[PDB]
Formats: C-alpha cells, sequence, structure tokens
RNA sequence: CAAGGAACUCUGCAAAUUAACCCCGUAAGUUAGCGAGAAGGGGUGCUUAUGUAAAAGUAAGCCGCAGUGAAGAACGAGGGG
RNA sequence: AGCGAAAUUCCUAGUCGGGUAAAUUCCGUCCCGCUUGAAUGGUGUAACCAUCUCUUGACUGUCUCGGCUAUAGACUCGGUG
RNA sequence: ACCUCGAUGUCGACUCAUCUCAUCCUCGAGCUGAAGCAGGUUCGAAGGGUUCGGCUGUUCGCCGAUUAAAGAGAUACGUGAGUUGGGUUCAAACCGUCGUGAGACAGGUUGGUCCCUAUCUAUUGUGCCCGUAGGAAGAUUGAAGAGUGUUGCUUCUAGUACGAGAGGACCGAAGCGAGGACACCUCUUAUGCUCCAGUUGUAGCGCCAGCUGCACCGCUGGGUAGUAACGUGUCUAUUAGAUAAACGCUGAAAGCAUCUAAGUGUGAAACUAUCUCAAAGAUUAAUCUUCCCAUUUCGCAAGAAAGUAAGAGCCGUCAAAGACGAUGACGUUGAUAGGUUACAGGUGUAAGCAUAGUGAUAUGUUGAGCUGAGUAAUACUAAUUGCUCGAGGACU
C-alpha cells in the first residue's frame, strides 16, 4: 500500500559496471567501443574527455569529444553502456564539474594535468 | 505596457519578504497577507535552524539577508539572537513559526493574518 | 476477446540496457496485487465484465453503502472498485498475478488518465499555425484565423455544434498499445515497459490485452555488465 | 463587438439569479463569546486560548 | 534542420566548397534529409581546375550533421559541422580522396567503396 | 531559444549583427577639396619593473572560456535613376 | 543634336546577353519611339541624400517551428464605477 | 435595371478551412489496335491525400525541380466586429500624351491611415439549481455521437513466368518508411526571474577579507525539479455482415441459352461493425445490488418533539485539480500542505588556516560548501477544543 520509489534503485542495481574510475569531466580517458563488421569485434578507441554530464542517477549520460582528420566528434555514451569500456588515461584539473569552452580552445598544446 | 507599477517582480518579492524576516526579529509579530507569511515562514525555519548551527560562517551567511532598523541595529539584534534564541528552540522538528488568520483589511479585503514564532 | 486485465500506478520512468545493445526507456509500474470482486456475464447480468478492487483500507476509510457491500461480498475494505469488459476468468475472492494474465514479451496496451495541466491553446489543442511576427504583427498574433464559412443571408452565418474549440487538454482518458513488456518482477509485482506514459506519478495504469498485436510476441533481454574491475 | 439591443430587465434579473456570494462558515471562540468566521478571530481581541493583543 | 539551401562543408576531391538543397526527392512534407539521404543540390561555389561545375542540379549526400542523432544502440551520435559529399549516382564516390571519417548508419543502403576509402570506419 | 540562415515577405519589414581606445591596413572615380571611420584584422584584467609630472607605452609573471566582463557608443561593398 | 524599350515604349516576358535550378526584379544591345527628344532643358559627371533602388559577406526565432520564463494586465476578491 | 444607398465592404496574401463529383492519385473492375511492362479508355468511387521555391501586386501568368497526384468547383472568385493594406480607388509629387487653363489618361511612376470593452444567439470548456417519485453510492449500459476510415520505397518472391532475344511480371512475405493523431520530458535542445559558481564597477555594508543593492534577471557559464521541441515511442493490415462498379452459376421469356424477374455466390479504400474517447436532462432522466432510516406517542404520522443514524455540504491543509468555479485527497482518528532530519540531482573545493612570493598568485585542507520545485521518515507548525443540512417513503 506504501510505495518507496527508491527501489527503483534497487531494480536498477542490475544494469550497472564496477570497474569505472571517479572522473569529474576533464580526465583524459579513452573508451574502447566494441564495434563488429559482421563478427569478429574489432575496436575502436576514442580519447578525449567529458564535455557534459548530463541525467539522473542510471540516466548520467556524458559526452566525450575527440578529433580525427581535422573532424570533431562529440558522441553522448553511457556509464554502463554494454560495449561501451572506458580507460581512464590522465587526470586534468576541475574549474568546474562541466565545460562549454572546448570548441573554443584548440589542440597542439599540453593540456594541463595533475602531478 | 509601458511604464507603470511593477507589481509582484521576483526582487520586488524578495525584498518585501526581507523587509519581513527583519521586522518580525525587530518586534516579534507580523500582520500581513497569509500568502506571504506561509512562504515567510520556510524561509524563517531556514534562518532558525542557520541560527541554531551558530558559527562565524552563519554570522556571515546571516548578515547576506538582515536589514537595519532604529532600534535594532544589526550588531546588537544578530549578536542577541545567537547568544540566546539561537539554542532557546533547539528541541523541536521544524515547525518553528505559526499563522493565525485575523480580520481582513479595512478597505479592500486584503486578508490581514499573524505570523509569529513557535516551538 | 477474454481480456486480461490489472490495475498498476507509474511510479517513475527512466532507461534501461538491452542485451543486443539498443536503448530501451522505462517506464515503471507498480502493480497492485487485486482481490476481484465479482463476476457478471452478457448471459445472466447482461455485460460481461469483472469487478475488481484495490487500495486496500480499513473500516473507517469507506462510505457504508460500498463498504456494507464489500463486507456483505466477504472482502476486506479497499479504496476503488472497477471492471473490466470481456473478462470473466477471474472469479471474486482470489488474489491477480502478473505472471498469468501475460507473458514476457508479448504486446499490450494501457488505459490512463493524462496528467492535469488546465486549457491550452488552439495551436496546441488543435495544432493550427500562429499569424506573423515580421513585416508587422499587432496585438492579436495566434489564432486559427477567420470562422466565416461564407457571408450573406442563407450561406453560414454560425458556427454549428461540434467544432474543435480550445478547452480542457490533458488529463484525459487516453491509450497506446503496443508497447513492449520489457520486464516482470513477481516478487515485487511491478512490470518495466518502454515508450512514454500519460499522467503524473499516480495516475491509473489498467493493462489489457493491445488490439493491435494481440498475441504478438518479441524476444529480449536485460543487459548484466560482467566487466570485472 | 458591440451590443444591437438593450438587455430586457427579467433576463438581466435572470442572469444575476445565478449571482450568489461565498458562503461563509462559523466558529466559537475558546475562551470567549462572539461568534466568529471558521479559521478567524473574533472581536473578543482573543483566539481561542490565546490573548497575545489587545482589543482597541 | 534540413531545409532549403542548407550550407554545408564537402568531404571530396572535388573542388567545390558550397552547395545548397534545391530538392528533397522523395516522400512529401518530409523536409529532413538524414544519414545517407540522397538529395538534389545546386552548387553555389566550384573551381573550373576540380571536376564539378556550379549551378548544376546534382546529387549529394550527407555524411555529417553537426546537431546530430540518436543511434539505436543509445548512445547520441554527434557533430560540429554539416557536410556533405557529391555522389555520381552509385556507391562509388565522385571525389577519390574521402575527407574524414564516416560513420555506421548507411552501409545497409550501399556505399560500400567511399567507405572503403573513408580513413576509419566507426 | 539548439538548427537551416533568408528560403517568410511584392521585396531583408522589424529585430539581429557592429559599437570606447589605440596598433597595423586601406582600393577605384575624381574637380585634389574627397573617398575614409573605406574596405580588412588584433587586442585592453590584475600584480612587479621600467616608467615621464600624472601619463600613455613596453616587458616579466598570474588567472579567467571570456578582461570599456554594468552602461552608453560605426555593419559594408558593388548596380541603376 | 542627343537619349532610349529610358519610372517616359499598349505591343514588353521588346531581340539577344549577364547575375538568373529558378529572376514581368535589375543591368548591358538596337532604334518608329501609342506618347523620346536639347533652357518642360538634354547627355553625363565629383561628393551627399532618414530619396527611389538591384545583389550580397555577416546578420537574425521573419520563415523553417513553434516554444520556456517573468511581471503587468486578462481572471478571482474587495472599494469606486 | 431588381430585394439593397435614412449606405448593402468588394483584390490578393495569411490562418482555418468545410462541402460536392463530370475524381488527379492511392482502390476495385471491364475492354483495348492491352505480349509483358508501360499503359490508355470506360464504370464504380469523397476514405484519405494531392509540393517547394524565384519573377511578376497577383487571384491571372512565366520558370525550375519533385511526389501518387502536386484535381476542379462552391462558400459575396469563403472569410479585414481574424491580421496586413502588398493591391484597389485618396489627396501629393513626377515623366510622356491630351485639354489654352481649370484638369483628365481604361498610361506609367513614388508612398499612401482597418475602430469596435460580446447583449443575444451559434459555438468550445467550466461550473451551480432542480429532477429522475425514499436518500445516496458506485458498477455500469449504450440510444445517440464523434475520432479513426493516409500512403510510398527497397529486397525475397524474380530476371521468375511470359517473351525470343531484348524487355520484363500478378499476388504475397520481410525491412525501411514519409505524413499526421496521441503521450512524455528517460536519450538529445532551449527555458529554468528567491539554484549554484565566477566576474565588472558604483553605492554601500567602518576598513583587509567577506556580504548586499543597482546596473538588458548586471553580465558570463551552467543547472535541481518543472516547463515545453528541435527529441523519443504506438499507429496505418485485419477481422463480421451487407457492398458499388464489376465478376458469377443455374434458369425461364425466346422449350436451347442467357448475373435476375425465381433460387443463388464472389467482389472497391464506398456503408455498417471490430480500434479509440465521453455518454441516461436518453423527461426513453434505463438496469443491478448496496448502506441507513421506516424511530410509543397529539389534528393525514398533519413536523408532534426525537428531522439518517447513509452521510453530505460550509470552512480549512492542500495539489492530485487548478482564472474563479470546480475535481480529487486529507481534517488531529493525519502525514493533507509546509517545516525538521538525512539522501539524491544540480552546482562546484565554502569560509578560514598552514605554505612560498612583497603582490597578483598557486599546493593541501575540500568533491568541501550552497540549494524554488526531487527523495524517505518526523504530529514539529497549520486542517479548531467548529457549524449547517440531511429518512419516516410524497400519490394506487
Amino acid at each position: 500500500k506504501i510505495n518507496k520509489q527508491a527501489l527503483i534503485d534497487l531494480v536498477e542495481q542490475k544494469q550497472l559496471k564496477a570497474y569505472v574510475p571517479e572522473f569529474s569531466a576533464g580526465d583524459e580517458v579513452n573508451v574502447a567501443i566494441k564495434l563488429k563488421e559482421k563478427e569478429k569485434v574489432r575496436i575502436q578507441n576514442f580519447t578525449g574527455t567529458v564535455l557534459r554530464r548530463r541525467g539522473k542517477g542510471i540516466s548520467e549520460t556524458f559526452i566525450v569529444r575527440k578529433t580525427t582528420d581535422g573532424i570533431p566528434i562529440e558522441k553522448n555514451f553511457q556509464i554502463h553502456n554494454p560495449n561501451i569500456s572506458i580507460e581512464l588515461k590522465r587526470r586534468g584539473k576541475v574549474r568546474r564539474a562541466y565545460i562549454s569552452y572546448m570548441r573554443e580552445r584548440s589542440g597542439k598544446a599540453a593540456k594541463i594535468k595533475e602531478r | 505596457s509601458y511604464i507603470n507599477k511593477p507589481g509582484k517582480t521576483s526582487a520586488w518579492r524578495v525584498m518585501t519578504v526581507r523587509q519581513q524576516v527583519s521586522a518580525v526579529l525587530a518586534y516579534g509579530k507580523i500582520e500581513t497577507t497569509l500568502k506571504k507569511a506561509k512562504n515567510t515562514q520556510k524561509r524563517l525555519d531556514k534562518l532558525i535552524t542557520l541560527a541554531k548551527v551558530d558559527n562565524f560562517n552563519n554570522r556571515r551567511q546571516v548578515k547576506k539577508w538582515l536589514l537595519n532598523t532604529n532600534l535594532f541595529d544589526v550588531d546588537q539584534l544578530m549578536d542577541h539572537l545567537f547568544s540566546k534564541v539561537a539554542p532557546k528552540y533547539e528541541k523541536t522538528p521544524g515547525g518553528y513559526s505559526r499563522v493565525l488568520k485575523l480580520g481582513p483589511r479595512r478597505g479592500d479585503a486584503t486578508e490581514m493574518a499573524i505570523l509569529q514564532l513557535t516551538d | 476477446m477474454e481480456i486480461r486485465g490489472i490495475f498498476g500506478v507509474k511510479v517513475g520512468m527512466s532507461q534501461v540496457f538491452t542485451t543486443n545493445n539498443e536503448r530501451l526507456p522505462i517506464t515503471v509500474i507498480y502493480c497492485e496485487p487485486n482481490q476481484v470482486a465479482g463476476v457478471k456475464t452478457e448471459a445472466k447480468d447482461k455485460y460481461s465484465a469483472t469487478l475488481l478492487s484495490f487500495d486496500t483500507v480499513e473500516n473507517k476509510k469507506l462510505n457504508k453503502p460500498q463498504q456494507g457491500f464489500f463486507e456483505k461480498n466477504n472482502l476486506k475494505p479497499t479504496k476503488h472498485l472497477q471492471e473490466i469488459r470481456n473478462m470473466t476468468g477471474f472469479e471474486m475472492g482470489q488474489q491477480i498475478t502478473p505472471q498469468n494474465l501475460f507473458q514476457v514479451g508479448e504486446y499490450v496496451d494501457v488505459s490512463a488518465i493524462s496528467k492535469g495541466r488546465g486549457f491550452t491553446g488552439a495551436i496546441k489543442r488543435w495544432n493550427f499555425k500562429i499569424g506573423p511576427l515580421g513585416h508587422g504583427a499587432g496585438y492579436p498574433h495566434r489564432f486559427q484565423g477567420s470562422v466565416q464559412a461564407g457571408r450573406g443571408g442563407a450561406s453560414a452565418q454560425r458556427v454549428f455544434k461540434g467544432k474543435k474549440m480550445s478547452g480542457h487538454y490533458g488529463h484525459e482518458k487516453v491509450t497506446v498499445q503496443n508497447l513492449r513488456i520489457v520486464g516482470f518482477d513477481e516478487a515485487n509485482m511491478l512490470v518495466l515497459v518502454s515508450g512514454a506514459i500519460a499522467g503524473p506519478e499516480g495516475g491509473v495504469v489498467l493493462i489489457r490485452t493491445a488490439k493491435k498485436k494481440p498475441g504478438v510476441v518479441k524476444p529480449i533481454e536485460l543487459a548484466v555488465q560482467t566487466e570485472k574491475a | 463587438a458591440v451590443q444591437q439591443r438593450r438587455s430586457s430587465k427579467h433576463r438581466r434579473d435572470k442572469r444575476r439569479s445565478h449571482d450568489a456570494l461565498t458562503a461563509q462558515a462559523l466558529s466559537v471562540c475558546q475562551k470567549c463569546g462572539k461568534k466568529k468566521l471558521f479559521h478567524r478571530v473574533c472581536s473578543c481581541g482573543m483566539y481561542g486560548d490565546l490573548r497575545v493583543k489587545k482589543a482597541y | 534542420m534540413v531545409s532549403f539551401m542548407t550550407r554545408l562543408n564537402v568531404a571530396d576531391n572535388t573542388g567545390a566548397k558550397q552547395v545548397g538543397i534545391i530538392k528533397v526527392l522523395g516522400s512529401t512534407r518530409k523536409r529532413y534529409a538524414f544519414l545517407g539521404d540522397v538529395v538534389v543540390v545546386s552548387v553555389k561555389d566550384a573551381i573550373p581546375s576540380g571536376m564539378v561545375k556550379k549551378g548544376q542540379v546534382l546529387r549529394a549526400v550527407i555524411v555529417r550533421t553537426k546537431k546530430g542523432q540518436q543511434r539505436k544502440d543509445g548512445t547520441h551520435l554527434k557533430f560540429d559541422d554539416n557536410a556533405c559529399v557529391l555522389i555520381k549516382e552509385d556507391k562509388s564516390p565522385r571525389g577519390t580522396r574521402i575527407f574524414g571519417p564516416v560513420a555506421r548508419e548507411l552501409r545497409e543502403r550501399g556505399y560500400n567503396k567511399i567507405l572503403s576509402l573513408a580513413v576509419e570506419v566507426v
């Protein structure tokens, strides 16, 4: 007769990963993507950082931005998405938990990383 | 349209709420619209909890919204409150104020209700 | 058809992951374990239906007509009672489970009430076009334009009955069919489904057999991440 | 958007027939008389079990 | 938004840089050109030293969408620029030098040669 | 207000964009008076030294996604009468 | 003389060409040219025009495609009316 | 030559369009000088749909590219108490012509002013009163109504049959679908005006520090819940009957035969059902059960005092609904709203301290701090120690 709507988390506790280290939108990562031709799943690496982290609980989707052949690809990955394995390369600096200026910032520079 | 009174703008209403939360500290009684009093009660309880924290940083936070009157200077008023009334009501889970609906105003049916403090 | 029906309430709305790597939004509906109030048939009561009761209450939380019939029915008091037409399988004084009415992957529909939002504009209730903004807009610039259907004597000179003029839009009886039954939970008596659900958290939910695809069933599995740390 | 004929007195009386003011509930002050409006204070300057103000 | 004269980039060795959507040949009121859609376009800027001309109505295929779109898996594909390529009404590119990567939402409808000359398959 | 960016409209009508300063840079016609603010681009914060009398002005460092961070300040080119 | 399909020309979408997927818009060609035409001034000229005016870089929520917020109204309550 | 000048608003464009078929297509069918396909003709046929732009005031018209077609007509070439005044028909100014001049041009040219506070009805929603023959409750019902009665592409069938070669099927199945109808803010986008962070200066807060007001919400960057789209998700088949055209069998007249006159099937997106929403004032106010009462006694047992005992209403905590009304939950027996506690999200290392530098500054404290609306408990505050009505079965 009395509900909780925290049992929503109880049923969500079946679709989660338990490997991803803590990240704060600016730690550079390399997410490997399992993609098929028809079979023999190949690896598509996607090196970048979290431009925007949006959602609620399981809905926490995060942007990852890469540049290939001068083309900027920004793609909204999910933390617990199958075949979306995130490898954390390094950690930068967190001015704020969200960034809206990587589009106005160019490459060729050593991005700041914590020592 | 063009030039007229602002009415109930957010800045206007927040300033008026600040005036009422200063006056309730000044005199201990407020007689106003019940619609204003019900919203004032929320921030009054929040400020009561903040006073119960009773920190110098809390002094800075409370300083932001208090206003000065003729007889109650801010330095005297806030120090007095934090000295005695901050722990006075420290044994109650909310409901730090109550509104009693009085008779309305004489002229234009302006509902007068009294907001006061309670345990 | 021998309609299978259950009563539940929406308790949230989110997404989930699946096997075969597709995104699957989740409307989560807690289905109440219902006790049947009775059965009517078209040959005995002239309308085939099953009366169900839910939202159990105490002896002092109901009007004495309904409560008195309900204790005469030998059923512990409940807030709400509703009949489902063409349903006769479930008879009075028995428990209703979500695992027998339907199966994991077949297609159903849900009768529900929309969310209360009051009056909405004609451009929203009927999806018309707004007037001009540039080249001079004037004060009235949002309307459907002309209402005249003819000038002069005996052309139209009026607006007949039954016109789609804006009014109360929302909080209305709706039903969307062919939505996937994503997940079952008999331990919690709960259902995860796909799509978008009308109404707020508290809107009535009546699950029934889909008219477009009653028996069509599709396979799908959830995604359980086995990626070790 | 203006009228062509005057409104009759009988029709306006029928229109004003549905017009009615608000309904007022009553209660009693807990330590004074003067039947008051429900959820409102009476003129005895005393709300029931109360006496914070004056009666002028 | 796909509409009349949607200026977008060119990603093949053709010698053109500005082309505008003049017609979307297909269903009525579609008013969108999803990834892989072949659309009727009028060329705005093209050098004669290249292998293309200007003004003539041709057919082109959008390869990049700056707003992006939702994929069937759940990850939102997105770019930062509108771009297209010029096709010769087949599964092969007019410009042999295909600049930039390609998506995987248009291989099921042919275009194997264009994706073959792409720098990567993603 | 993302996104196409004039397709809406008889027609870019309204709005939009520019805006203080200095640093460069500026074409054709021409009566040499003009064009011209042509057009086209950069940037200004704080601390230290140098700084002249205040200055401007420069260098070193430090940070912001951004530095007349509030304000008020210039859109332009070609065609025809 | 000169001008010109000149806003002056019904035929005009004049014949041709340019900007023109598209362009009775615009500008170049010729002069029977209803009703061109040299102090009704004509032909051009240098600048300028809150002048007409063709095209355009940005420019924009005009349109695409309508939407979010806010007050003041509208509406409720009260007084006047 | 008239109903209509004590006036009788007409062009376009927009918005909304609805109605009809001599129907453009989606559909069915016959014939063909219809191999197939492409088709054409004709018959039925309104269920639905039938483009975008540029120039031209433009309904007229021209051009280009498309889908299945980019149908027509009517509504004062529908409609300005709905919008603009592009245009038509304003003075004015100008070119050319005419008129001596006033001025005119069924010539061009430049711009050329759309008021209306809804009384009634017609209508869309929302309410109140009464009633349906004791009250009330639902569960209904469905008479009457409506929405819905759109469609294309690819592949397999199949280069198969056919055809000759070439050319190339009729149907079905799978996927993709475009459009619009409905719902949502979980994926994405904007807003998010008492959220956070940072920043500019002025006025201040007695100063450093830190805090506030003002300044396009000061600006900048976001953003909780929420709002919505530019975003997601279902939808176009189908069933039963009778079908139009049309295809039929048998069969009489006209001994044979002949879709019709008898008997008698098949067959279109047309019609009525299945799909969906509401629905007994539907005075035809329909059904069912339910709970309460039928309360000795005094004129009809006439209110005679006990006027439901079912409860409802007033009022309030309110949003669940939401201009108000009203709907709905809840009234101390309660978590009904608020507050408190803690959590989630957002937001982003709080203040202050140590550190080195003269100072800007940077390392740790610190993912700390804050939070309108999110989450679970808390009777802590406010729904009063409140009020009124409410059946005797009206009449056999």
